[PDB]
């Protein structure tokens, strides 16, 4: 039967999709995560330059 | 009449009803590998975000050395 | 009825057709973050060398009130 | 020693058959007693799984002549997507019937417009290694100044039926082993009713770079049945002694550091694996 | 039910579809914010080499 082929690549695809699914949500996860954890990172660079541009400036005036 | 032509219109129809099926599995199994790919290229970058974190940590405790040691030359 | 197998044939073509985009969309996923994979990867060389000045300048000024 | 089969085929159109014929078979080899064979043929359709057919046996000849004419009930239009299969099998009263030679026809090259009938010589048959167990696909990372190594089990695909009457229960336990010795037993959670099961679970261990050519890494992919001791699946082991594609992933983890590399794996059979493992 | 293998199945992809919607933007703004953290990450270094320049400067004259 032709039908019973079709009927059961309808079956591998739902759970194939199912599968997709939990990927797809443990992906987004992992992106949210990553995505704050960018945050911290860029807020920490932003502190870091400002302190290596203060004291370049101080070390570049204390030239003498 | 169009009988015959209509029995095999509808045989036409379901092959390709089910070479469309087929072209599904083709298509969500490709979505998985590339998913799988994905995931795992997610993880590297993961990892090294958070030695880039550290690093950036470690930059910061260095630069608040130097910074105490040009208060000291000040 | 070939109305009824004829609607069957559509609303597989159409369970196709999201499948299809469903298909084009995680491509596009696996191709974004092979991208940005190669952003970081620069972020990160940027980010150890950067590592590598400060230590140097941290050791010089550790050095200049010896 | 290659034997030759007479064949006749043709297709009956009125009652939408296959009619094949088996005439006799030549120049077989003498096996079975000293100097001459029991020869009999089983016919059957490839794709189809339906009862075989075979033929009357024919007591000490090297030339037999069977004679006979099957019919299989088969629509014209599926035809193009069979093979008929002709095997010559030898029969033995004490021994297990060892098939002498077999060859397949595809249907899609004969035209059954005009009656067929060919000579072809036999040829040897291709043999399956084993019964189909399943891949199982995981990223292996190494960083050597922390010692972590992340075992990331991502999925399995294609395992085997081991509850009666339904699919699996699969779950995935690695264990560290070293020196024949059991030493840290991770496992994966259960998803139920599965034959794809999907984990994308990391797990971390402690390998130092000075042992990193000492350990070895069992990937044990069992079936959980609610009642009884769960039944294994299959199992596959990486580092020392490993072979092929798994010595190839450990050699890409050992190349790749503070990097993970994604490959898949065929499982192979628990006792070959455990004797696999000195 | 035949009809009802098509409707689930319909279902899951259109659900899969919205949350890989979701995920393909939460890519995008990641790709601006790795942008963003690469120029960030350039100007760092190379201010960080300038200070490098002016401490070696600083150590070569005070010591
Ligand atoms: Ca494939
Ligand atoms: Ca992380
Ligand atoms: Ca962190
Ligand atoms: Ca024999
Ligand atoms: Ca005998
Ligand atoms: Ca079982
Ligand atoms: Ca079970
Ligand atoms: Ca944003
Ligand atoms: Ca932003």
């Amino acid at each position: 039967a032709r039908e019973n082929e079709m009927d059961e690549n309808l079956e591998q695809v739902s759970g194939i999709i199912g599968n997709l699914r939990h990927m797809a949500l443990d992906m987004g996860n992992e992106i949210d995560t990553q995505n704050r954890q960018i945050d911290r990172i860029m807020e920490k660079a932003d502190s870091n330059k400002t302190r290596i541009d203060e004291a370049n400036q101080r070390a570049t005036k204390m030239l003498g | 009449n169009e009988l015959e032509e209509m029995q095999r219109r509808a045989d036409q129809l379901a092959d390709e009803s089910l070479e469309s099926t087929r072209r599904m599995l083709q298509l969500v199994e490709e979505s998985k590998d590339a998913g799988i790919r994905t995931l795992v290229m997610l993880d590297e970058q993961g990892e090294q975000l958070d030695r880039v974190e550290e690093g950036m940590n470690h930059i910061n405790q260095d630069m608040k050395e130097a910074e105490k040691n040009l208060k000291d030359l000040g | 009825a070939l109305s009824e197998i004829e609607t069957r044939h559509s609303e597989i073509i159409k369970l196709e057709n999201s499948i299809r985009e469903l298909h084009d969309m995680f491509m596009d996923m696996a191709m974004l973050v092979e991208s940005q994979g190669e952003m970081i990867d620069r972020i990160e060389y940027n980010v150890e060398h950067a590592v590598d000045y400060v230590e140097r300048a941290v050791s010089d000024t550790k050095k200049a009130v010896k | 020693k290659l034997g030759k089969l007479q064949y006749s085929l043709d297709y009956d159109f009125q009652n939408n058959q296959l009619l094949v014929g088996i005439i006799q078979a030549a120049e077989l080899p003498a096996l079975d007693m000293g100097g001459t064979s029991d020869p009999y043929v089983k016919v059957f359709l490839l794709p189809d799984k339906k009862k075989k057919f075979e033929t009357k046996v024919h007591r000490k000849t090297l030339n037999p002549v069977f004679n006979e004419q099957f019919t299989f009930k088969v629509p014209y239009s599926e035809l193009g997507g069979k093979t008929l299969v002709m095997a010559v099998y030898d029969f033995d009263r004490f021994s297990k019937h060892d098939i002498i030679g077999e060859f397949k026809v595809p249907m899609n090259t004969v035209d059954f417009g005009h009656v067929t009938e060919e000579w072809r010589d036999l040829q040897s048959a291709e043999k399956e290694e084993q019964e189909k167990l399943g891949d199982i696909c995981f990223s292996l990372r190494y960083v050597p100044t922390a010692g972590k190594l992340t075992v990331v089990i991502l999925e399995a695909k294609n395992l085997k039926k081991m509850d009666v009457g339904g699919l699996s229960d699969p779950y995935v336990k690695i264990h560290l082993m070293q020196n024949g010795k059991r030493l840290k037993k991770k496992k994966t959670t259960i998803k139920k009713n599965t034959l794809n099961p999907y984990y994308n679970e990391s797990f971390s261990f402690e390998v130092p770079f000075e042992q990193i050519q000492k350990v070895q890494v069992v990937v044990t992919v069992l079936d959980y049945d609610k009642i009884g001791k769960n039944d294994a699946i299959g199992k596959v082991f990486v580092g020392y002694n490993s072979t092929g594609a798994e010595l190839r992933h450990w050699s890409d983890m050992l190349a790749n550091p503070r990097r993970p590399i994604a490959q898949w794996h065929t499982l192979q059979v628990e006792e070959e694996v455990d004797a696999m493992l000195a | 039910g035949s009809n009802r293998r098509l409707q689930q199945t319909q279902a899951q992809v259109d659900e899969v579809v919205d949350i890989m919607r979701v995920n393909v933007d939460k890519v995008l703004e990641r790709d601006q914010k790795l942008s963003e953290l690469d120029d960030r990450a350039d100007a760092l270094q190379a201010g960080a080499s300038q200070f490098e320049t002016s401490a070696a400067k600083l150590k070569r004259k005070y010591w």
